[PDB]
């Protein structure tokens, strides 16, 4: 597929002094594997 | 490399240490006496280097091992207490405490004072790293707290006591170990610290602070702090909590200055008195004997200002009109609309006339009756424009004064849903700065219908929002907040898209001023605007519920608005909101200067037109050369905007402060931009700020020490700045009448002193820079480059005043403003 | 007109004490510093013809001295070799604006006008340039209340109130000499005025206008007075003056004559022909007496100020300063080494203060004592016959 469109991205919003203080005020307040292969008969076969 | 006493003490120690390891169990307690008492009369010394805790550092582990392997009993706690004083020196696992727990809990003070300092220290990490849980495990730690509080008051660390109660997030108990040798080393330490913690520990500083000052009736300190808490009750408690009627009329001096006013009931002792005071009726009059004792009551015509003699279509004459309104602010007396009269408010080429007879009310500033009368000469005219500009004349001169008769409610009412824009357009604002500090019901009732009907242009409906906002500063008044959000969520992306729509979040913010937190809900009911104009309304209404709050991770997101590129006004309305959360703590100012330089030079136009805005609000009648030099280097800027919002932040950084380096700077811009009149009209405007009311009126927003942010003049000044934000459409055109606003800001800076009697008390002070020498965390500040005066006097920025005789002692502890004086009885 | 070049400094964080409110201020310092290298990061991460202009041009331009312009087109340039050519000038020079000895920009092969590089400053004026600001306010200086009130009035007041002046005709002075004994705040009253001016200051030393070649030393001094009146307002504080501008006398020898020379040139600068900017100057000096009376001139130095040893109060004044950051012990008090009649400079005072210091230290203990303070006074000062008087 395409690679897709990357945008810009902020750099790691700066960590101030009460910065970790507000986070805690924010938290505070809130397979099967098959082990089979069928082939039509035209069969691509490595 | 030792001496031979020091070997000695070490092989003692050694020898102890020793025998503590071997299993007698027997002989324990004389070595743990002897240890005991050999460690504390080291650490009780004046000795820095305590020689049993250096000669015990080897065997640190080996008394834990003793520690942990002897049996229950006296000896366990006997040995804990050794192993925490030695864990004073040794850490990194923190045991000092957690080995005091589990010890002889004797009095904290015989293990000498660092002993104490260290377990303060840890006393505090440790609640920090403490879930809301173990709440058992946090009794014991209060024990050490209430043994720490009184330890520090007793020897001088009050500031030591102060932070350990800050930072255990209680300061409730200093009211227990204060005494009157200390409230004022302990309330000026919380004052200090208020403005650089966040909320809700801002509040409860402040509310200690408070508590520390009531409790020895320090009634004007307290004042001041509950009016830095926006709350009502609280002053309403203080002015009527006390019993000496003199400091009673100081406090509503200060209630005055500020924009509150009492309702008091029948019942103080001099209720008429009291409400005169805090009506401000006695302004004009006071106003006009400081005019007369400087010899300033002389009219100067624009011509003096603009002075063009050394060294007039239909723009530059509404400069005229406004730098003459600017300048003889107050005073009563002009010579072009006073005197000769009907010349200067006609030739104005229509609509410039609206705001020329607004002139009239700034220049009858204060002044009712003068204002009624030449008003009311003016206030019958043939057209429209005249009557509209009277009206706002009426509103102006009742601004700031709080009469009991409502002349401006009555005129201004019958006009307002008048059959015309502009009728409205002037009654609406007259009402909106009239009655400001207010938040009264009745007017808000005539003014919100407004807002909605199909007779209203988006003017109409924007200078509502902002009537109502003046009116209801941060007041959270339902019914401003339910109108303002009718009208922005009844009208489509275009007819949204006016520029005159940013006045329906203004009032919203500044009905929300200085709320803060609590605006949570204005932001989620207003998630369903168009996208362009919804960026712009929930960032204004941000900034503004974090007026004055200093809040970093705020300044941080607005930051990060202006950031991202949007080829976006949202922009222009974050870098005056960084200006606006940072106009407190004198920290935050400076520093948001280096940003504002950065946005100026890393940043697109639509930012570039803001940063101007921020350096005027930042500074307002503050002229430093750092905001000045900015300034004037981007006035020469090729974007016109860019430009116009510089000169009028060179206005605005030096509004009623006379500056000649910044007349010069005026004048040579008038001749540099003489061919361009849209730079012409904003220099003038410049020159008329500059000039304000000769020298004898300020618009900081800041009045008391620096301390209290008037609400009402945050919002005049945010009105003004935020129609700047579009300047080419609101101002410099139609809806000029906007810079009156400022009206709500002008507000004298003298320092007029009284007896107890209202009656002038000339008196000696010296008058210098708020400088200090060592603050030693809770020492005052002290004048330095002192000059003395007698008052009455001017007092400009950064500018305190002290006594220079003892002879009166002033109510409150800070000379600016009116200051009742009482004679002092011990002597002088 | 090119402005103020200013000197960057932070706020000043008022309790001088290790306590809370100084952790606050300087954590709100640093998360202002934060929120602002953020932004830079920001905008470089969300962010032709000119480049083709660029690349028109040489890529190794050269620097030559244009001489003689001439015509709109062609123009005679130098390439700072002696050799000049008959160049020419490209549409992308601004013209207009090329003038005779100024150092403009040539192709490096073609040889063809394209820039003109109007800040051709010598490396030696251009270091001399203040961009820090010393941490020394004038609240670090204890009395000498007359000599800071005459140098406010000389280089603050016309730049704060320049009203003051005007309203009565009178030009401020332009020229301040501080004068006296060998350390006596002579430096620390220019280090305030650097910290506390929004002027551009210009470090100089006497000692470093002189250069080793024949007209070097004058030129570089009106490099010096070039630069100080580009940049408006500017303060050029010249250090130990008396290194250039002792006495004139009949020289035989040649450098001397050069110094001279030198020394005539810094007197033309200061009051000459022509004029002068807002270029106000502070010169320094221990000995005032061995100088020219044509540079002590009341016209090129209008104040001159003494800082004679402090008085008692003065004294004082200077230990409370200098022990404020100590933690000085309650058995000190500090009059007995006030009253003591002796020479005692405020730098005799600092260093008295630093050796009661390290006497504690030695003795093990961190809160000095009024017996380490004698001993210090005793071991750091190092320098009339009995009866001839009375
Ligand atoms: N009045 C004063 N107040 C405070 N400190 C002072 C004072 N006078 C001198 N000092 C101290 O002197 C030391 C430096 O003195 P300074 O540089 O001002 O001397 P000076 O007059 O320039 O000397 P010199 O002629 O040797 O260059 C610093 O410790 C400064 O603190
Ligand atoms: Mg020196």
């Amino acid at each position: 597929e395409v690679p897709k469109e990357k945008e810009k991205e902020k750099v790691s919003t700066a960590v101030l002094s009460i910065t970790a203080k507000a986070k805690k005020k924010e938290k505070e307040k809130e397979e099967p594997e098959p082990n089979f292969q069928l082939l039509d008969n035209p069969a691509r076969v490595m | 490399e030792l001496s031979e006493e020091d070997k000695q003490l070490q092989d003692e120690l050694e020898m102890l240490v020793e025998r503590l390891g071997e299993k007698d169990t027997s002989l324990y307690r004389p070595a743990l006496e002897e240890l005991r008492r050999q460690i504390r009369s080291s650490t009780t010394s004046m000795t820095s280097v305590p020689k049993p805790l250096k000669f015990l550092r080897p065997h640190y582990g080996k008394l834990k091992e003793i520690y942990e392997n002897m049996a229950p009993g006296e000896n366990k706690r006997f040995a804990a207490d050794i192993i925490s004083v030695l864990a004073m020196t040794m850490s990194g696992e923190r045991e000092c405490l957690k080995y005091r727990l589990v010890g002889s809990q004797e009095e904290l003070a015989s293990w000498g004072h660092e002993y104490v300092r260290h377990l303060a220290g840890e006393v505090a990490k440790e609640w920090q790293e403490l879930d809301d849980a173990e709440k058992v495990q946090r009794e014991p730690l209060l024990t050490l707290v209430k043994e720490i509080v009184p330890y520090n008051m007793a020897h001088n660390a009050e500031h030591e006591a102060c932070d350990l109660l800050m930072e255990i997030e209680q300061v409730d108990m200093l009211e227990k170990d204060i005494d009157e040798n200390a409230y004022a080393k302990v309330c000026l330490y919380l004052t200090s610290c208020v403005n650089y913690v966040p909320e809700p520990e801002n509040s409860a500083l402040l509310r200690c602070a408070l508590g520390v000052f009531r409790k020895f009736s320090r009634f004007p300190e307290a004042l001041r702090l509950a009016l830095m808490l926006n709350d009502m009750e609280l002053v309403e408690d203080i002015f009527t909590s006390c019993k000496d009627v003199v400091v009673q009329k100081q406090m509503a001096f200060m209630l005055g200055r500020h924009g509150v006013f009492l309702e008091l009931s029948e019942d103080v002792e001099e209720y008429e008195d009291l409400t005169e005071i805090m009506s401000n009726v006695q302004l004009n009059s006071n106003f006009l004997a400081l005019a007369r004792e400087l010899d300033i009551m002389e009219p100067k015509v624009p011509d003096d200002i603009y002075k063009t003699h050394l060294e007039d279509s239909a723009r530059m004459n509404l400069a005229s009109s406004f730098v003459n309104g600017f300048v003889n602010a107050a005073f009563g007396q002009d010579k072009l609309l006073t005197d000769d009269g009907n010349k200067w408010l006609y030739k104005n080429k229509d609509h410039g006339m609206l705001s020329a007879a607004a002139s009239l009310g700034m220049i009858l500033l204060w002044d009712v009756d003068g204002g009624l009368t030449q008003i009311d000469k003016y206030l019958y005219s043939s057209e429209d424009y005249i009557k509209s500009g009277a009206l706002l004349a009426c509103g102006i001169v009742n601004s700031g004064v709080r009469n009991e008769c409502d002349p401006a409610l009555a005129l201004l009412s019958d006009y307002v849903l008048h059959n015309s824009n502009t009728m409205r357009l002037g009654s609406i604002f007259g009402l909106g700065l009239a009655y400001a500090g207010s938040n009264r019901e009745d007017v808000l009732t005539l003014l919100l219908p407004v807002m909605g009907d199909s007779k209203s242009s988006m003017e109409v409906a924007g200078v509502t929002a902002l009537a109502c906002g003046m009116i209801a500063v941060g007041s959270c008044n339902g019914d401003v907040t339910s109108t303002i959000l009718q009208t922005i969520m009844e009208k489509s992306e275009t007819e949204l898209k006016d520029t005159y729509a940013r006045w329906l979040p203004l009032g919203l913010g500044l009905n929300h001023l200085g709320k803060g937190e609590a605006i949570e809900a204005i932001l989620a009911a207003l998630e369903v605007v168009s996208e362009p104009f919804r960026s712009f309304a929930n960032t204004l209404v941000d900034v503004c519920a974090y007026a004055g709050s200093g809040n970093v991770l705020k300044v941080q997101q607005l930051l990060h608005i202006c950031s991202e590129h949007f080829d976006g006004a949202h922009q222009g309305v974050a870098v005056l909101g960084i200006a606006l959360i940072a106009m407190g703590e004198e920290i935050g100012a400076e520093m948001a200067l280096r940003t504002f330089g950065h946005l100026l030079r890393y940043g697109e136009p639509t930012l570039r037109r803001a940063v101007p805005l921020a350096l005027a609000l930042i500074s307002v009648s503050n002229p430093r050369l750092n905001i000045l030099d900015t300034l004037s280097k981007f006035s020469h800027d090729a974007d016109p905007e860019v430009s116009y919002n510089s000169i009028f932040a060179m206005g605005m950084v030096g509004s009623g402060t006379n500056n000649a380096r910044l007349a010069a700077m005026l004048r040579q811009l008038a001749q540099y931009h003489a061919k361009d009149p849209n730079n012409l009209f904003m220099v003038r405007l410049a020159q008329g700020l500059t000039h304000l009311g000769k020298g004898t009126l300020t618009l900081c927003p800041y009045h008391s020490d620096r301390q209290l942010m008037s609400q009402v003049a945050v919002a005049g000044l945010l009105t003004v700045l935020v129609s700047f934000l579009d300047v080419r459409n609101i101002i410099l055109g139609k809806s000029h009448y906007v810079l009156y606003g400022l009206v709500a800001a002008m507000q004298p800076r003298m320092l007029v002193t009284f007896d107890e009697e209202l009656r002038p008390l000339p008196v000696s002070v010296r008058v210098g820079q708020a400088v200090d020498v060592v603050g030693q965390a809770g020492k005052p500040k002290t004048i330095t480059g002192f000059q003395t005066h007698t008052t009455p006097v001017l007092l400009a920025h950064g500018e305190r005043a002290e006594l220079a005789t003892e002879e009166f002692l002033p109510v409150t502890p800070i000379l600016e403003g009116f200051v009742i004086l009482r004679k002092n009885p011990n002597y002088d | 007109t090119k402005g103020p070049d200013a000197a960057s400094k932070l706020p000043l964080v008022t309790p001088h004490t290790q306590c809370r409110l100084k952790l606050l201020k300087l954590e709100r310092i640093k998360d202002y510093l934060l929120m602002e290298e953020e932004f830079i990061r920001n905008q470089e991460q969300m962010k032709e013809e000119r480049s083709k202009v660029d690349d028109l041009r040489g890529t190794p331009m050269s620097v030559g001295t244009l001489e003689e312009i001439i015509d709109d087109n062609h123009a005679i340039v130098s390439t700072s070799v002696g050799s000049e050519h008959y160049v020419s000038i490209l549409s992308f020079v601004d013209k207009d604006l090329l003038e005779p000895g100024c150092s403009v920009l040539l192709n490096h092969k073609v040889h063809a006008v394209i820039g003109v590089l109007m800040d051709d400053t010598d490396p030696l004026v251009t270091v001399m340039k203040v961009e820090k600001a010393p941490q020394e306010t004038y609240a670090d200086i204890g009395g000498l209340d007359n000599q800071i009130q005459e140098i406010k009035e000389s280089v603050e007041l016309p730049l704060t109130h320049p009203e003051y002046y005007e309203e009565m005709g009178i030009k401020p002075p332009k020229g301040v000499i501080l004068y006296g004994p060998p350390g006596t705040g002579k430096t620390l009253l220019a280090k305030a005025v650097a910290n506390q001016t929004s002027a551009t200051f210009l470090r100089v030393v006497g000692s470093e206008l002189i250069q080793k070649y024949l007209g070097d030393g004058p030129k570089l001094v009106r490099e010096l007075f070039r630069v100080a009146e580009e940049h408006a307002p500017s303060i050029v504080f010249i250090d130990e003056i008396d290194a250039i501008g002792t006495k004139r006398y009949d020289s035989n020898s040649g450098g001397e004559r050069e110094i001279q020379r030198t020394m005539l040139e810094l007197l033309n600068q200061l009051d000459g022909f022509d004029s002068r900017g807002d270029v106000k100057v502070i010169m320094a000096t221990n000995r005032i007496e061995t100088l020219d009376p044509a540079l002590i001139r009341p016209g090129r130095i209008d104040r001159k100020i003494e800082f004679p040893l402090p008085d008692e109060k003065t004294k004082k004044r200077i230990f409370q300063i200098h022990t404020s950051r100590m933690t000085l012990a309650d058995d000190v008090t500090l009059d007995d080494l006030i009253m003591a009649k002796d020479d005692l400079s405020g730098a005799d005072i600092k260093a008295i203060c630093t050796e009661a210091g390290l006497m504690a230290l030695r003795e093990r203990r961190m809160k000095v004592t009024n017996e380490d303070f004698k001993k210090s006074k005793e071991n750091v000062l190092y320098k009339t016959p009995e009866g001839l008087y009375l």
